């Protein structure tokens, strides 16, 4: 299983 | 048992790696680690990182308070769930920003020893020994700049870990997928190893087209 | 059959001056606050900036393109061993291959860093002094005197802490 945590929306 | 231990009078002072010393180096390579990517493959400015000393080198990481805020909660996240040898793997994609076509994926593969938890002593090996494998992984990702294909355009980076089906994520978690690039080439990387948990790295990217 | 540098004698000679400052930087043969980025070609290079080493590469690079412009040297191979003990730790082996555009180029400067980072990912860590040995594989004839520049330039250095405690070059006839 993955998952994603994405960074701030420059 | 395992091969370089450090220096035993070092190890005397130190005592040893244990399960939860270890969960933290691997956590904070992450941290550097990424820092190191999205500043020498340019994914942020130059002028936004700031020099640093660390495994005997000088690194640069990030300036910018919501970045800084957002590695700090992978970091502290990725410690717990070492801890406990959950995750696998930990990619970072590198994409197009606009198109949103995948162009490079650095991908780490984690190795954890389920049994450390149970270990009557701590493991023989020096803090320095470890730093010094790290850094070699670090000089090796810098040299990468010469083969690499440049990236032309503006790009982003998405972090992605792979984990066992029973592991209750966190609600800024969400379900993915791999995110291969379409069309590629890849390099092995060197390796390290706490002796609990061994880090291989790789990166790959897309085929030169036209 | 090590690593291959095709091209015109200038070229092939940059290839191994850029190829081997990527081994002594990765392999940590030299500080790292000891290298700098260039631009070659349209690509980024590191290279040394330590004039000691510098000078020395380009007396043998210089040296080197001379044979080169007469199909003369073979093959260059770098010995990295044990200054106390003389065990053998590694060997760097460049094939040669004496062919009298830029794109062209960078792909072939491409492979050449790619092929020795894919190695350095299975050496095992390089943890003592050492001592480099070039060789430089000729035909069987020269112009070198009595081995050449103190019968193979080389020179000595503890300049504080730089794992490279000597740097020796040397000529050897094939056959």
């Amino acid at each position: 299983s993955w998952y994603s945590y994405p960074p701030p929306q420059r | 048992h395992h091969h370089h231990h450090g220096s035993a009078l070092q190890l005397s002072r130190e005592q040893g790696i244990t399960l939860r010393g270890s969960a933290e180096i691997v956590a904070e390579f992450f941290s550097f680690g990424i820092n190191s990517i999205l500043y020498q493959r340019g994914i942020y400015p130059s002028e936004t990182f700031t020099r640093v000393q660390k495994y005997g080198l000088t690194l640069l990481v990030t300036t910018d308070l919501e970045l800084i805020k957002y590695l700090n909660n992978v970091v502290e996240q990725l410690k717990d769930w070492l801890y406990k040898c959950s995750v696998q793997k930990l990619v970072v994609v590198i994409s197009n920003i606009e198109s949103g076509e995948v162009l490079e994926r650095w991908q780490f593969d984690i190795e954890c020893d389920k049994t450390a938890k149970d270990d009557s002593a701590p493991r023989e090996k020096s803090q320095k020994a470890i730093q010094d494998e790290i850094r070699s992984v670090i000089r090796q990702i810098t040299a990468t700049v010469t083969f690499l294909p440049l990236l032309e355009v503006s790009c982003s980076f998405d972090l992605l870990i792979y984990t066992d089906k029973d592991l209750v994520v966190p609600e800024k978690w969400e379900e993915s997928g791999p995110q291969f690039i379409t069309n590629s080439e890849e390099v092995r990387l060197r390796s390290f190893t706490t002796t609990i948990h061994k880090v291989n790295s790789m990166v790959a990217y897309k085929i030169p087209v036209n």
